[PDB]
This record gives structure tokens, sequence and C-alpha cells, in this order.
């Protein structure tokens, strides 16, 4: 622990701190969530998570030299908090958690988008609850309306030549996580077609030239699933 | 099924 230190973090996070004071608090909490056992994460709990999500909302609502670092450090704290079942369960109990992870998919902050996309991908493949992919898509829809963009555009932007290989891989990994776990053939075919129409068709040609095994693994999953679906439609 | 093996490969990639 200590257990007392968890309560101290909550009190600090609720205190109205900003800028580098906030980042310094977040960095200390990120270490504690990584180094302490799950029991400590449970002591920090739903209330600790809620304090983190309230700040992240505020950071969006007020459009700050430290904003992008504070948003990403919060995402790092969520990455640690969600590295166990209790954390996952507690995040999925929130009303706004998934939406805030989707709003973290900003390709202009690529390492934050990578971290958030990985967390989302892991939710989608969970045995339970089922159909987390649907909740992710609901939140992508809400973000699209709020940002006035097409809903898959952030994922496409992540695949543009110019981005890091790690971001490209995380984008295609989330695409696969949205499609592959779905039981309904016609839904898989639909989503795939929506991505193709937005521009994935052209992008894929560029991705296949990349000599990176992690990319090849995701392209393989994507192409096979596509092939099976079209087979099943005949 | 082939889809379930694929899901397992996605999980292994995330780990
Ligand atoms: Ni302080």
């Amino acid at each position: 622990g200590s257990e007392f230190s968890a309560m101290m973090y909550i009190q600090e996070l609720r205190s109205g701190l900003r800028d580098m004071h906030l980042l310094s608090c977040l960095e200390s909490l990120r270490v504690s969530l990584n180094n302490n056992p799950v029991s400590w994460v449970q002591t920090f709990g739903a209330e600790g998570l809620a304090s983190l999500l309230d700040i992240l909302k505020r950071l969006h609502d007020e459009k700050g030299n430290y904003d992008s670092r504070n948003q990403h450090e919060i995402i790092r704290c969520l990455k640690a908090f969600m590295n166990n079942k209790f954390g996952i369960k507690t995040m999925l109990e929130t009303e706004e958690g998934i939406l805030l992870l989707v709003r973290a998919m900003d390709p202009a902050v690529p390492n934050m988008m990578i971290d958030a996309a990985k967390l989302l991908s892991a939710l989608c493949i969970l045995p339970q609850p089922e159909d987390m992919n649907e909740r992710v898509l609901e939140a992508m829809t809400e973000r699209a309306e709020m940002d006035e963009v097409e809903r898959f555009q952030p994922l496409l932007d992540g695949l543009k030549s110019g981005t890091s290989i790690a971001l490209k891989v995380g984008c295609l990994q989330l695409i696969n996580a949205l499609i592959t776990p779905a039981e309904e053939l016609d839904f898989r075919v639909h989503i795939r077609s929506e991505l193709m129409r937005l521009g994935l068709h052209q992008v894929l040609q560029e991705l296949r030239e990349i000599e990176n095994e992690d990319m090849k693994v995701q392209l393989c999953v994507f192409d096979e699933q596509g092939d099976e679906d079209f087979f099943d439609l005949k | 099924t082939p889809r379930s093996a694929r899901l397992e490969r996605m999980a292994q990639a995330l780990a």
C-alpha cells in the first residue's frame, strides 16, 4: 500500500489541481497503479477511477501547455488500472469511460492514441461481457457527432503514410477487434464495407508493402476474416 | 472454428 495513500490520491485528484502540479500527481499515481497489487487498485476503486475520468472530461471541456501531457498521463493511469479484472469491470460500469477512451484516439498525439486503442481492442475481445465492440462503436458514433467527422476517420488517419508503424498496427488491431468478435455475418460485412468506402481500400495497398511482422499478423487476420465472410455470403 | 482460432491469435498479439 499503503491503503491510506490511495485515499490521499483521491483527495489530491479532487482538489482542483492543474498544469504541472496535476501531471506530477498523475505520474506518481501511474507508478503506484503499476507497482502496487490489485488489492490496492480495489482500495482506490470506483471513486478513484471517477476522479480520474472527471479530470479528463474537464480537460476536454476547457479546450494549456500541459493539456496533452495530462490527458496522456491519465490514459497511462487507466492502462494500469485496467490491467486486471476488477479494473476492467469497474471501467465498464462507468457511463463515460469508453467514450473517454475513444476521445483519446487523437492521431496528433500518437502515443496516447496507441495506448487508448489497445485498451479498446482488449475490451472487444473479452469473453465477458459480450459485444463490447457494440459499445465501442456507440462511443465512436457519439465522438463523430461531437467532432463533426466520419466515425472511422480517426482510425483511417492513424493508417496514413507518415504515421509510426506502432500507430498503424494499433489502428488495424482495433479494426480487427471491432469486426472479428461479432457473431453476425451481415454486421461484419457491413462494417468492413464502411471502412473500405471511407478509404481503407487504398490504404491497405500501402500497408501490405510494410516489412513488419506485427503488421503482417493483423493484415492476415483482416484478410482471412474477409475471405471467410465473402465465402459465407455465397 | 477458424474464427475462434483467429480470435486466439488476436489475444496472443495483445499479450
Ligand atoms: Ni500536491
